């Protein structure tokens, strides 16, 4: 069982064109409640999406917190920011999801054998900081921009017990499949 | 929805005192910040001061040296600002502004604050009279800024255009203008209300076909 | 502690994609929060902006904010830049304070022309009693905001007791008007009075007669 499932829900990282996206849902964001559901761990949402789909509820509740970074003067006493949403409930049929993901740093759990990640030499275990200049902090932020590198060469930036190298690859298509990767697992 | 609603600007002459008001309803008034923020043509936006949704701490911008006093009143969800030895260069349109966490959220309407030893001078209302016909109103000589006018109670709300006010010898005068169908100004009346704050002056004149 | 520098105006076109920069002197950019409000003429200002990126309900997602930590600056980007887009632009930030910019009045172009219509106005009766008069010309309807106005009596020109407010926008046009004072005798000494406005080459006019009823 993953780890992130009893951990609360605090939004890592949304995905665009998803309904989490179009419906103003960011990273940071704490969801606390949808129809009904309390709304306390990764686990509740994932339960409580998947008999809202099933019950065929289209649209519903999502009640979302929105807080952080040091309080402006005056405003230190304010309550907590909470959102009042009306979420358009995924099809777990048809595999839609809502488009949001949890909380974990892109540290590589696995290498495939002869894949191009090997190719220049990179180990599990590794810590990915950046991707193309980019700052990420969740594995689904390089998912991003590996198909949308359209087969130029991706730099990426990896912290290794201590030390930061700077590894670059390039691979692309894929005749089972028909996409790009480049072949690393998460944790 | 949120609403702040300020009160009790106008003029005031330079030494005495002003306290400002901010009706807020909409939401609940003591879970919140309220906040004051003044504006010039010439600095702009400018915080003045803020107090904490209890009202227990508050914080002033760096142009008020123990002038200004704010304080609020949870149980009728309204905040205050006492501004005690006003100065010409305090002259401006003042905002309350509700807080939420990290920044304001909400802003209300502003009320001008003209701090000067020219008293106020109610405005002088006169009718303007020359299918679909132009009507007016010409609001003559008043002092301070602003003034406020309406066609029929409000009941007239397209086609009406405030100009703005021109200013000559410490006076000034505008004109509002409403444009209606002659079919509507046969049947009925048509009316311009004016009102000017500073003088608590409110001014209704009925626009009637012209004469010799 | 710090403040923020904006740039006092910007002129873009009508469809492109404007940047407003909001940069903070001393300090860094991320250890607050960076907010823009948006304030059209003569209105409250309104949030566009809040907490570096997060934008409020209703505002259109044409708008979006963005944090240069680099640079130090934050950018409010407006897409597909519309007319009603035209207006001021403050960021916001805080410490142990709390900082406005300076404010970006955005400028917008390309918008179609239009020629002034107007509409002249006689002294009252009620102030003609009062041996005073004051001739109104309601310039409305016309873009761009630069306007020449000038009156005659007679056709002669006349420049004194020439009053004219600078041109103002009121939703997708611009407003102006003019005002002539005269004495009570002076508005019936004269058999014609005429209020000229010349915009962009055009020259538009509109006349007033005191002799209506015999």
């Amino acid at each position: 069982v993953p780890k992130y499932l009893k951990e609360p829900v605090v939004v890592g990282y949304v995905q665009r064109d998803s309904i989490a996206q179009k419906i103003g849902i960011k990273p940071g964001d704490k969801i606390i409640k949808i129809n009904g559901y309390e709304v306390r761990t990764w686990e509740d949402l994932r339960d409580a999406l998947i008999r809202l789909s099933l019950d065929g509820v289209k649209e519903t509740t999502l009640f979302l917190e929105r807080e952080g970074g040091v309080a402006m003067p005056g405003a230190e006493d304010d309550v907590v920011e909470v959102l009042h949403l009306t979420i358009k409930v995924p099809n777990v049929q048809k595999g839609e999801e809502l488009g949001i993901a949890p909380l974990v740093k892109p540290v590589v759990g696995g290498v495939k054998k002869g894949s191009p990640a090997d190719q220049v030499g990179i180990k599990p275990g590794d810590l990915i900081l950046e991707v193309n200049g980019k700052k990420i902090n969740t594995w689904y932020e390089l998912v991003e921009e590996v198909r949308k590198s359209q087969g130029k060469a991706i730099k990426l930036k990896i912290l290794r017990n201590g030390k930061m190298i700077e590894k670059e690859l390039i691979p692309a298509k894929d005749p089972k499949t028909g996409t790009y990767f480049i072949g690393l697992f998460p944790k | 929805e949120v609403q702040l609603v300020e009160s009790g600007g106008g003029l005031v002459q330079p030494g005495r005192s002003l306290k400002l008001s901010c009706a807020a309803s909409g939401f609940t008034f003591s879970n919140y910040g309220m906040a004051w923020v003044r504006q010039t043509p010439t600095k702009g936006l400018e915080w003045i001061a803020s107090i904490s949704a209890g009202g227990d701490k508050t914080y002033y911008g760096d142009s008020v040296k123990g002038r200004f006093s704010i304080s609020r009143d949870n149980a009728k969800t309204t905040h205050y600002l006492q501004m005690d030895s006003l100065r010409s260069e305090d002259t401006a349109t003042y905002y309350c502004a509700k807080t939420s966490r990290v920044y304001f959220d909400y802003w209300g309407q502003g009320v001008m604050v003209t701090v000067s030893s020219a008293e106020t001078t109610a405005p002088s209302v006169y009718p303007l009279a020359p299918s679909m016909v132009t009507l007016g109103c010409l609001v003559k000589g008043y002092f301070p800024e602003p003034v406020t006018v309406t066609w029929n109670s409000g009941a007239l709300s397209s086609g009406v255009h405030t100009f703005p006010a021109v200013l000559q010898s410490g006076l000034y005068t505008l004109t509002s203008s409403v444009t209606v169908p002659s079919s509507t100004w046969s049947s009925q009346a048509v009316t311009c209300n004016v009102a000017h704050p500073a003088s608590s002056t409110k001014v209704d004149k009925k626009i009637v076909p012209r004469e010799c | 502690q710090f403040v923020l520098t904006q740039p006092n105006s910007v002129s873009t076109n009508l469809g492109s994609t404007v940047k407003l920069s909001c940069k903070r002197s001393t300090g860094n950019i991320g250890s607050n929060y960076v907010n823009w409000y948006q304030q059209h003429e003569g209105r409250s200002p309104t949030t566009m902006i809040y907490r570096d990126d997060k934008r409020p309900d209703g505002v259109p997602d044409r708008f979006s904010g963005s944090i240069d930590r680099s640079s130090n600056s934050a950018l409010l980007t407006i897409n597909n830049v519309q007319t009603e887009d035209e207006a001021d632009y403050f960021c916001h930030s805080y410490s142990s304070g709390i900082v406005f910019g300076g404010g970006t009045k955005l400028t917008v172009l390309g918008q179609p022309k239009s020629t002034p219509t107007l509409t002249v106005f006689p002294p009252s009766t009620e102030e003609l009693q009062g041996n005073k008069a004051t001739l109104v010309c309601l310039i409305s309807d016309f873009y761009p905001s630069d306007v020449e106005v000038a009156w005659k009596a007679n056709g002669a020109p006349i420049s004194q007791g020439v009053d004219t407010a600078n041109p103002t926008k009121q939703g997708n046009k611009y407003i102006a008007s003019s005002f002539l004072r005269l004495t009570a005798e002076q508005w019936r000494s004269r058999n014609s009075f005429t209020c000229q406005v010349t915009h962009e080459g055009n020259t538009v006019e509109k006349s007033l007669s005191p002799a209506e009823c015999v």
